[PDB]
């Protein structure tokens, strides 16, 4: 894949 | 709710919130820096209106955010986002919105917020944060 | 407390931690990847001893840390790390500890943890987590 | 500098 | 000639350039991806016109450049990029323009291009890359 | 230590 | 989606 | 020849190789920054002996490469890699061994190369670096 990533935190909140 | 995910960028810019102390966090918008220019990202609304605008306006890229925290918990059968703070480098913003629920906080030693993606219905449902360097 | 930090690697292969049902974590050992091979850790200990140790074995590299959560709260006056619990793909280590004052959790939806770095004295006083994809 | 560097989230606890 | 640095994206839709068979490379113009959506880069162009154009359209996300290369030489008193060649995982364009003088080449094992920026005058002068995960 | 996110940049060739 | 940290490289020079 | 990948570390203190002023480079070998600490790379040794040695002790932190350039060419019938150069913020270290053949060159304008890897038979037969910030 041709698309870049990046570190996601989370989430917080409702399931 | 309505997921959203803008993505990752550059920095952040300003962020436009709404709140209701009775309730919770409505919506949610931010003005990303894009490679040095602004990205206005699209708003994602509450279902419903009534809220308070909050309007972060960021000194970028001099002043960035350290650290975000808030609280969840129920409003109306639902587990939603109740509170959001922001802190920069430079000032704290908020709390916007009850600080009663449980608790959640994101330090940043190193690194910087460059996205936001999560749910709002009638209320922000949930959110995570893109982190870089 | 002692100051620590282990600084990143490639990832995470066990962690071995101590802690008391009573009062909070003590010692804390990450045996961590480094390109493909075990690196062990330093194992940052207490000042004093008479902790349950635990040992957490991740079957690397197809198993890997999720979430990380826990309390902080008061002992003896000090602030401390009193509750850890590991959440990865594949199964939950934990709560370790006890588990009230105020909670805190990292889940990553994207990304590892490579590294960690805190304080320790009688107890784990406030930890890091390096962060990469 | 010549030191790579890495994303640090926390801390957590006292301080 | 005239700076220019688009910056960094999620990744590349569509180059688009323009050459002459006898001087060198004129025009500069990506299509990057923007966290899944076209983002249309500036159009880097040459003071002079006459040039050859050529749309190299990726079938992205599936196919990515894995290797840049080309020639410098001297085209009228000025040292430029006189050829380019991009080497996908699906095929190879070019070589566009004339394949004389000293060659580079900058192959990827792993990561992407996601960004360009460089310098053209009458002619591409110069150019680097942005690279990322 | 800014608000400017980074990212790695090879080059430049030519000139 | 593993637990192996990741690296951008560049390269091969040389040989095929 | 034998394949080698060293993998990746926080930086390079000083590069051990060895080359003939009339074929290639043969032995390669890397002491490493990890988090703080020396780690002494494994010695990739030539298949034969009669070169010369050279070591590259950079004054880590302050000092860093910022451009690995050199020639590809035929020894004996086998492309090797025939010439390294090393230039960093203070100072160039080498050519050394034979400058002819096809020239490459990685200039870096942001980032850092943390890690080798390749091939040595009788001589270095290619080679890639791993790069991060
Ligand atoms: O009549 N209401 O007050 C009300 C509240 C919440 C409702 O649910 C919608 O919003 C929720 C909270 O944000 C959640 O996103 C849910 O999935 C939505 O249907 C509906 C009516
Ligand atoms: O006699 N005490 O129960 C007691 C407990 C803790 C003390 O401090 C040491 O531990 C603290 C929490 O871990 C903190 O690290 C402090 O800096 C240490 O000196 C002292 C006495
Ligand atoms: O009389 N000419 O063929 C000629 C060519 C190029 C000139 O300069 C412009 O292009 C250069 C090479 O790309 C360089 O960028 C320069 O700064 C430009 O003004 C002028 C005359
Ligand atoms: O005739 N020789 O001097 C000679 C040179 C090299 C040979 O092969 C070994 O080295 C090569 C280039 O480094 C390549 O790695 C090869 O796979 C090695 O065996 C043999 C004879």
């Amino acid at each position: 894949s041709g698309i870049s990533q990046t570190v996601i935190v989370g989430p917080w909140g409702a399931k | 709710g309505k997921a959203f995910d803008d993505g990752a960028f550059t920095g952040i810019r300003e962020i436009n919130l709404s709140y209701n102390k009775e309730t919770a966090i409505g919506d949610f918008q931010v003005v990303y820096d894009l490679n040095g220019s602004p990205y206005v990202g699209q708003n994602h609304k509450s279902f419903i209106t009534g809220f308070t605008p909050v309007k972060i306006s960021l000194d970028f890229p001099s002043e960035y955010i350290m650290e975000v925290s808030g609280y969840t918990g129920n409003v109306s059968g639902y587990v939603v986002v109740r509170s959001l703070t922001f802190k920069t480098n430079k000032k704290t913003y908020g709390p916007y919105g009850v600080t009663s629920g449980t608790p959640f906080n994101l330090p940043i030693e190193n690194g910087l917020i460059v996205g936001f993606k999560g749910s709002i219905g009638y209320w922000l449902d949930y959110f995570s944060m893109y982190l870089s360097l």
